[PDB]
């Protein structure tokens, strides 16, 4: 059975690239990265799940994080998987918010899982902390 | 990217040897490498998957082993029909690169080449031009050494050669030879002559015809 | 392998209404609706999850969301999975709160799965924020 | 293939111990607990995951946060940390969960702070594991 | 709910024959669509689950297509036992209503009946009433007619037939005429006759017997 | 910890019989229950885990059940080989307890034990002590019980006992059981008895002598 767990890259800070080759991080049966999206290797079912954090501390801070499947046609990336939270100005101590799901979702041969995030430079790089990860029903 | 540096680039084994293949990858890699034989002129086979998987219907001399960052292909007992390049590739990322090749050749007991000339065929003297070819027939090692002699008087920049693959049972080469000139100089001469070097002749083959 | 993800409808807004019939819905292998529950196709055992999304702009606004399996005792539920949250009234901006979950259970063929959800008019319905699902282990 | 759905204790309320032998909590098909960590029954791939809630109704600041560790080593982590001055109740909800390559033998447990403060109860507070 | 309509109403086909049956849903209902088998006076049988997959024990011929709202079962070469009504049902939803089912019967070269005539029984007359049957037996089509003659008047509103269902090896009917009369009536007469009209008799044949 | 209470300590069963043991916890415990055989002088072996299914190559005789806390394992027609200790063992939490097993032993009819006395001999009283037997010979069922009394006043603490396993012709049990006193003690008295009650006895059964 087929099954992916990814994991930042600390070593960017101002981007999520996923990686799969270290302790806690693995491709497994088929799975592969193209373009920091994660590959579907046979059709059928799949749980996708992903975990965030974002700590800190004008304007609103919006931060959001997504799963999404690219496509063909328009829009080219529908969403999966969403969360967003607001933090605003007035905080007088430092804040934490933390987004996690996953779902069951059909898909098939080289279909591409990716996720886009608002709010990168807020993110807790860490494994336990901020992951993707699929795997075949 | 990411690159996959194969070692060695080429080796010689005798039949039932135990051959041994690196792979070294540019990062970690998990354990997705693949491993493909190629024999020249077909579409590469799958070997190995996943590092040591064994695709359906490879025999079990194949195996693969390696984990994170050098990878190992090893044929346990070598077979006179297994001489072929072998390529691994990473399945991590995309593209997914493959690396250079390794050129295995099978080492046999040395033979002498059976030497044959031809000279130039009627119809093809109307064209102007006349071909003599020199075949060096089933040998071993591959290391020959063609002179053509017109009148005793060698030629240099004129000739070309060209090899077969090791033959999948007898594992020996044939060595094509070919003397190319013009009709004008092909019939100033009457000696055409073809003189073979190699290992397995203690004293160098000479074979000739006159016109 | 029996598998299910359900959706809530959009032209309801007072009322959560799962469906399958849709794209990024589905019921696989033996699935079934029954009055707004899940039908459980054999015995065997199950991850179960479901995800809310809440959001807004005198008194304190309750929100809570929950996975239930019908009983045939009392009171008739007995609940699998539970979230709450509590939004409060002098909040100069606008507010959102999300509910994920999801376990392992032995369940058996007939058994109903079911959403309580407490705060309807607030749910964010799409097929990314507000979904309940089922697959057999 | 293996699986274990486990829940707290509600007899204890400071400390988070954890059983499998009720209605809604089991093992399957090879788990064992050992001293309040679930014992990985064979090596191959699982996903773990695990929900906490805590609450208060409010000096210095509050720590809270919840675990899965690999008795160690975090698999699964969060935090959050409650302050002072709130003029009303407070409730804070944890879960997470992923897929972990674990060997037999392997003892998955988990840590958490802010123990006083969890609602223990089948629905709210749970850890669980199932091979893949 | 959701409502299965499903067409032809019936239908007649020959052995050999693709017979096609439509089941459409009210609502769009995934592939959640089953389809049964049920000859009479027995319990349907399962003959495709999930609008396309066989359940097991179901010969080849028998097939199920469509998604959505539409929905197909196909019988590709129609058997002289496949006579029976096929039910689709949805199996989304509850309650899991089916459609109204299509009765198929199979056609055949026309077969002449054999008739035969049997008289009250002794015992019957005893009880003050007679049973005279008549029995049309092994025909096809299904359309007969039988005429009572008692002393060539004949018989108006004291006969009941009844037919059997197709034979699942030869596809042919059976019919049992029954006139009755009191034994104040049947005292009365002497020749009771039974007249057959038939596709397959080119002239009606009539059995009697003499009281 | 968790105890596990397994009944009956033994129980005696002919071939062909249903066997029914049970295992009770001392805690509600999953199914995570498992059955254990073992024959002396030889390792356990696995018959039953996870409550009721069938460790391979365990014979179909043998089955488990329950949940929760009340567990059974089931011989359906005993067989001659399947004479042995019976261990159920709680597979849920650390140590893994196992019950203190079941002896099926077989089943036969009463026999009266054959009592013999021995004294002390003569060698053994230059060593300063005295050790009197008391043997009890093929009887049937196991248990019997031996009284010592020295000039009528009977012993507590001095004797040690040691039973045989059933036969393997007649399926009887032998009891050896030794007084064992000091020369000093042994001189001080006349009269050595050894007083054998039984469930084939109908009064018990005095063996003495005098010295």
């Amino acid at each position: 059975k087929p099954a992916a767990h990814l994991i930042g890259d600390p070593s960017k800070q101002n981007s999520l690239l996923w990686r799969a080759n270290t302790d806690r991080a693995f491709l497994q049966d088929g799975f592969s990265l193209s373009n920091n999206s994660l590959l579907v290797p046979t059709s059928g079912i799949y749980f996708v799940y992903s975990q965030v954090v974002f700590s800190g501390k004008s304007s609103p801070l919006y931060l959001a994080h997504e799963v999404q499947l690219f496509s063909s046609q328009y829009p080219f990336h529908v969403p999966l998987l969403s969360s967003q939270k607001m933090v605003y100005p007035g905080l007088q101590e430092p804040w934490l918010h933390s987004m996690y799901h996953g779902a069951a979702f059909q898909l098939t041969q080289g279909d591409q899982l990716s996720t886009h995030t608002d709010g990168i430079p807020h993110l807790v790089l860490s494994p336990s902390t901020v992951f993707f990860g699929a795997f075949a029903l | 990217d990411i690159q996959m540096t194969q070692s060695p680039s080429s080796l010689s084994a005798s039949v039932g040897d135990r051959v041994t293949i690196t792979c070294r990858a540019s990062q970690a890699v998990s354990s997705a490498v693949a491993w493909y034989q190629q024999k020249p002129g077909k579409a590469p086979k799958l070997l190995i998957y996943s590092a040591s998987h064994r695709y359906t219907g490879v025999p079990s001399r194949f195996s693969g082993s390696g984990s994170g960052t050098d990878f190992t292909l090893t044929i346990s007992s070598l077979q006179p029909e297994d001489f072929a390049t072998y390529y691994c590739q990473e399945s991590y990322s995309t593209p997914w690169t493959f690396g250079q090749g390794t050129k295995v050749e099978i080492k046999r007991t040395v033979a002498a080449p059976s030497v044959f000339i031809f000279p130039p065929s009627d119809e093809q003297l109307k064209s102007g031009t006349a071909s003599v070819v020199c075949l060096l027939n089933n040998f071993y090692p591959r290391e020959a050494k063609v002179q053509w002699k017109v009148d005793n008087a060698l030629q240099s920049g004129n000739s070309q050669e060209s090899v077969t693959e090791q033959d999948s049972k007898d594992s020996t080469y044939s060595l094509s030879s070919t003397l190319t000139l013009s009709k004008a100089d092909y019939e100033k001469h009457k000696v055409y002559a073809c003189e073979v070097t190699h290992q397995g002749l203690s004293s160098p083959v000479t074979k000739s015809f006159n016109r």
